[PDB]
């Protein structure tokens, strides 16, 4: 829905990775450098990057009124 | 020669134009554009004991869906989600053009409401079927969904 | 040309002719009806399917040849609930759908409807499928073959897709997995807060 | 469902759920339309191995002549205790309506009804014979898949019936009291609107 | 049957001596030799009611294979271990073969509660 | 299996489940009798005034707090068909939850239809049953 | 007893002070209302 | 409950033939009439005997 | 003429005529009273009605194997006032005599042989 603030496997934050690492993916740069780059090494953190769905984008239309 | 890429893009447009759920959309729209007259066609006529009086069945339609807010409302049109909100039937009304038989005269014909019957979503009958994505998620259903 | 089983018969009772001649002949059956007789099975559902390709004859018609040593029939079926699956149409060893239709289709110029409606690609049922013969692979394309499979893993459902490598696991293994996928809890759908 | 069955004899009968007990193949044949046995011998097949095995059942129906003489023997197991044209009138009537309504319920069709009726003892022969084997019920030229359409057009279709019986009561019972001859007043379309 | 013997035990000869597969089958830790031979060396025969896989086509068990054709790999028998992975038909052969047990194993549990009811 | 403890802490598969509870205020034959939906003093069957300590004024539980055991959601007083009696919703015993979403609307007849969507937070523990992609 | 209207997302507001025959707002002929999360604290412990 | 109030009331209405001087084929057909109740009342699905439907229709 | 329709129920009443015979006959009654008296017609519409939810498919229908009494006597019961509306309409001193005295049986239970499905 929206990232974790913090890897699932080892408690470091990625949350703050997912804005840079998500524009320059989408600007046409390969997932592997910008990770790299980043500063996530352990692929732990990479499946959290890398596999993210953003359904927060979508939902924000379709809010519980409350 | 076709590769993995060229037999995947038949595919593919395969699951574009036609969706997942075909099957049911296909044997709905063909009931609702042939098999709804061809009920009323095999019926044929309305014939009563007495002899004079006749009823001849001409034509059958579906309205936009709608709902009776009042006991005579003009039967304004509704969303799927209203008729998932308030528990209604998603239901569209049927309008059959019977033309009645008076000591054997035609007479005007007219048409009459029979009933609703419950459209299948994302269908031909439904508005929603060719609604853009941001109509979708104004109106507010999943653009995603199969229907 | 398929002459009707009364005209046959009155044919050979009102008039004297062969009965040994149209003892050869092939039935002709529609929608399992005996529907006429033929001079030959073969010829008629090659007519047929030829007739259907063009766009002539709605596509809905599946045409089969029986030619059982006892006996041979024609099966001709227009029902509707038949399940029946897409197949690309061989001829002479190579497929009709070409590396033109493939540009277009990546373009988008033309669409799996138009292949269809082009006579490229046609929709079998199980009666017609039997006098098949079908290629997994162009690679494995001969000139007796008839068919080839637009995508060789769409024999699985929804489900079965998902799995990846399944056919490193054993059946079981794989129907469990089916089974118990439908339970698995996520994002059902996206406007869950206002559905109730 | 029509059930055509052969016994140790080689005679055929031929039942159906109306009717108890089971018809001889070659009088419910003479009851449709056939007039001789020929006719009906040349309506089963056109091979002499093959039309050999329908001797016993058609003198089984020797003393069936007429197609008068089927329509009573019919109209005996139909419903018995009341007189000849009676009896011919309810054989006439389950004969039209409940033996093959998919080919015709009119007594035109009746006449076409007989050949598919002889086509399928050729079948049954054709097992006999040896020549055939068996139908598959697992096969899905043998099976059939029923979605929406079909099912919410049945369904449809006794709706209907409901309501134009409701109507026609309706209509009946203002017009020997002497009403208003609007149908809008009398539409009743909750009758289909409740029922689907 | 003694192809799929003699390629199990020239599976085992090539394989490394000590294996955790290999120590889980000896040792009796859920394993067996059956199934070394089949994630090793090849599946086998697919039977069906103890019999090949003869449901289908007339003469054909599927349209992929040639009328009347009763060669091996026709009818059920997969060449292809789990390691190496299976070819389509070989695939939906194995279905076919293990289908039987999702239900034997329903009505065996009814058969024999009834049985020791009694 | 065995779950790393910690990425449970940290939202690994944590989730949410909603149930539902509505009712109408319907309308039966006579003379201007209805269910009225509204929270109730001293009419038969009465569960017990602490029991009523979350229900609005309007008789429906207002959004966002805390239900547990049997709460009532919805305070509905029936006339009887053959002298009020409590028809009111009673959260079910076992389960214990935070109320989602309240929402109130009129039927095509023209009863009041409300429901309320009550949302429950499940952190896995032991017990729980996970399932990858293949059957395991 | 404070209520919104369910047009669009979260439409202005109403009180149950206002009286029309059924259920409606005002402001529109929306069937829908909902209601509003109650002006007080809430104590959430982060588990 | 309703099988009994039902065989009560039907032998009522058997007591009040009697004592009406009925027809003696009326009358046994109301005592045929109360024996099948009576043997609905016990063991209902019985072969041979149409068993004893609700308003509703359910046995 | 209500003489001929009381002289059917009462050979119906004793079993010597089937359910298809007595059906047609009371539709021919029936528009017989409809020519006449729509009331008579609608009261004998309602009796066929009750006839025919009773004995719709039923094991004998109109069969030699005659109706079983408690069967008669139950229709009998649920036709009951309409049979008295029928004599009171038009009076009969020899049809009315068998008729004076059946009366209305409410019953909870009945004996239908037809069923919801059918
Ligand atoms: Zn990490
Ligand atoms: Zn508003």
């Amino acid at each position: 829905m929206i990232i974790p603030i913090r890897c699932f496997t080892c408690g470091a934050v990625v949350a703050d990775k997912w804005e840079p690492f998500s524009n320059r993916v989408m600007g046409g740069e390969d997932p592997e450098k910008v990770l790299t780059e980043l500063g996530v090494n352990r692929y732990c953190c990479r499946r959290m990057l890398l596999s993210h769905v953003n359904i927060i984008r979508e939902i924000i239309h379709y809010t519980r009124p409350i | 020669m076709l590769d993995t890429e060229s037999r995947w893009a038949i595919a593919e447009s395969f699951f574009k134009t036609r969706g997942l759920v075909r099957q049911h959309l296909d044997s709905f729209n063909d009931f609702l554009r042939n098999k709804l007259q061809q009920v009323i066609y095999e019926q044929g006529e309305i014939v009563t004991e007495v002899p004079g009086l006749k009823i001849k069945l001409g034509k059958i339609r579906y309205e936009k869906p709608s709902i009776r807010e009042t006991d005579k409302g003009p039967m304004r049109e509704i969303t799927p989600m209203e008729a998932r909100l308030r528990n209604l039937t998603y239901s569209s009304p049927i309008f059959l053009s019977m033309i009645p038989v008076e000591n054997n005269i035609e007479g005007e014909p007219i048409e009459i409401y029979i009933g609703d019957l419950p459209i299948m979503l994302k269908s031909v009958a439904d508005p929603t079927s060719n609604l853009p994505i941001d109509k979708l998620i104004e109106i507010g259903e999943d653009p995603k969904d199969p229907g | 040309g398929v002459v009707s089983v009364e005209d046959v018969i009155r044919r050979i009772s009102e008039q004297n002719e062969d009965v040994e001649k149209y003892m050869s002949w092939s039935k002709v059956y529609l929608n399992g009806r005996l529907l006429g007789y033929y001079e030959d099975g073969k010829e008629l559902a090659k007519k047929i399917r030829e007739s259907r390709r063009q766009g002539k004859l709605s596509d809905e018609v599946n045409v089969a040849y029986i030619a059982t040593d006892y006996l041979n029939e024609v099966h001709i079926n227009c029902d509707a609930g038949r399940v029946r699956r897409p197949l690309i149409i061989v001829n002479n060893g190579t497929p009709l759908v070409d590396t033109e239709d493939i540009k277009k289709l990546k373009n988008g110029e033309i669409t799996f409807d138009d292949l269809v409606k082009q006579g490229k690609i046609e929709f079998i049922d199980a009666e017609e499928e039997e006098n098949a013969y079908v290629a997994l692979n162009p690679q494995d394309l001969t000139p007796d073959h008839t068919h080839l499979e637009i995508w060789p893993s769409a024999i699985l459902g929804i489900i079965a897709s998902i799995i990846p490598y399944p056919e490193h696991n054993q059946s079981p293994r794989n129907t469990y997995q089916s089974a118990m996928a439908k339970q698995s809890l996520g994002l059902y759908a996206s406007n869950y807060q206002i559905r109730t | 469902q029509v059930m055509i069955e052969r016994l140790k004899d080689s005679t055929i009968q031929i039942s159906f759920a109306t009717v108890p007990g089971r018809i001889p193949f070659a009088i419910i044949m003479r009851a449709l339309g056939f007039v001789t046995d020929r006719d009906i011998v040349y309506a089963v097949s056109l091979d002499p191995q093959i039309q050999n095995e329908l001797l016993p059942s058609l003198e089984q129906a020797s003393s069936i002549t007429s197609a008068e003489e089927a329509l009573d023997f019919i109209g005996n197991r139909v419903a018995i205790g009341q007189k000849r044209e009676n009896r011919i009138q309810k054989a006439e009537q389950v004969i039209d309506k409940y033996f093959l309504p998919h080919l015709g319920t009119s007594p035109e069709d009746r006449k076409k009804k007989g050949y598919y009726l002889a086509s399928a003892v050729n079948k049954i022969l054709e097992l006999y014979l040896g020549r055939r084997e068996p139908d598959d019920k697992d096969h899905y030229a043998n099976k059939r898949v029923r979605l929406a359409g079909d099912l919410f057009t049945s369904l449809f279709r006794v709706a209907f019936k409901a309501f134009v019986k409701d109507l026609v009561y309706q209509l009946e019972k203002s017009k020997v009291r002497g009403r208003r001859l609007s149908l809008t007043a009398l539409v009743r379309a909750d009758i289909i609107t409740e029922r689907i | 049957d003694k192809l799929r013997k003699v390629a199990g035990e020239i599976a085992t000869k090539y394989l490394d001596p000590f294996n955790n597969v290999y120590i889980m089958a000896i040792t009796g830790a859920r394993g067996s030799e059956l199934n070394i031979t089949q994630m090793t060396a090849l599946l086998g025969q697919q039977s069906v009611r103890g019999e090949r896989i003869r449901r289908g086509y007339r003469e054909r068990t599927l349209s992929l294979f040639k009328y009347g054709d009763i060669a091996p790999e026709a009818r059920g028998f997969v060449k292809n271990s789990f390691m190496r992975g299976l070819s389509p038909y070989e695939m939906f052969f194995h279905a076919a073969g293990g289908r039987e047990g999702l239900v034997d194993t329903a009505v065996k549990t009814s058969q024999s509660g009834y049985m020791q009811r009694r | 299996i065995i779950m790393n403890k910690s990425s449970i802490e940290r939202g690994m598969y944590r989730s949410t489940f909603f149930r539902l509870y509505s009712t109408e205020e319907v309308k039966y034959p006579g003379g201007q009798e209805d269910k009225i939906i509204t929270p109730e003093a001293g009419v038969k069957g009465y569960k017990g005034k602490d029991y009523y300590r979350l229900l609005e004024d309007n008789g429906v539980v207002s959004p966002e707090v805390e239900v547990k055991g049997g709460d009532v959601l919805i305070g509905k007083v029936s006339p009887p068909r053959f002298a009020k009696r409590d028809t009111s919703i009673v959260t079910r015993h076992g389960e214990n939850g935070i109320v989602d979403l309240v929402l109130i609307t009129e039927t095509l007849e023209g009863n009041k239809l409300v429901k309320v969507r009550v949302r429950d937070l499940r952190i896995p523990e032991i017990g729980d049953k996970f399932a990858t992609r293949h059957g395991q | 007893a404070k209520y919104r209207c369910g047009k669009c997302w979260k439409e202005l507001d109403d009180d149950q002070l206002k009286t029309l025959p059924g259920v409606r707002c005002p402001y529109c002929g929306y069937r829908i209302i909902y209601m509003v999360r109650k002006p007080t604290v809430k104590i959430v412990k982060a588990i | 409950t309703h099988k009994l109030v039902d065989i009560i009331r039907l032998n009522e209405r058997l007591k009040e033939s009697i004592e009406a001087g009925a027809p003696q084929l009326i009358i046994e057909d109301l005592w045929d009439l109360l024996q099948y109740h009576v043997a609905t009342y016990f063991d209902n699905e019985i072969p041979g005997l149409p068993p004893a439907k609700h308003r509703s229709g359910r046995p | 003429y209500e003489t001929h329709v009381l002289d059917d129920l009462m050979e119906f009443y004793e079993g010597v005529i089937g359910y298809p015979e007595i059906d047609l006959r009371l539709a021919g009654e029936e528009a017989w009273l409809k020519g006449v008296n729509p009331e008579l017609a609608e009261a004998v519409k309602k009796i066929i009605k009750t006839i025919r939810r009773y004995l719709e498919g039923s094991p004998y229908d109109g069969s030699e194997k005659p109706i079983p009494r408690y069967i008669i006597a139950e229709i009998f019961s649920q036709i009951a006032p309409e049979v008295q509306l029928l004599v009171n309409a038009l009076d009969t001193e020899g049809k009315y005599g068998f008729l004076k005295h059946i009366k209305k049986l409410n019953l909870n239970s009945l004996a239908m042989l037809s069923k919801n499905y059918n």
